[PDB]
């Protein structure tokens, strides 16, 4: 009973492990996407106004 | 966010400065002294 309970656990961790990676590998993309269009533009914007 | 703050503030002082220079540079009187204007009809009934 505990295995396949355990077995139950290993797939409710590995739900979130398989995305972890995943979201990590992209991590670096979406906050770049925000610094060269979003936050980098607001950060020059200052100097000329 | 906090640039973007300063940003509001200096486009809010950019346009007040904005809005001070259209008041000064009016052309309300368009030699225009020698000759006779027409709005001034006065003067026109005065030679007719």
């Amino acid at each position: 009973q505990l295995v396949e309970e355990t077995q139950e656990q290993v797939r409710l961790l590995i739900k979130g492990n398989s995305a972890s990676k995943t979201r990590l590998c992209r991590s670096p993309g979406e906050v770049l996407a925000l610094v060269q269009r979003k936050v980098v533009p607001t950060f020059e914007a200052v100097a000329p106004q | 966010r906090q640039l973007e703050n300063l940003v509001q503030e200096l486009s809010q002082s950019n346009m007040m400065l904005y809005k001070q220079l259209e008041m000064l540079t009016d052309p309300s009187v368009s030699n225009p002294r020698n000759t006779i204007d027409t709005k001034d009809y006065s003067t026109h009934r005065l030679y007719q």
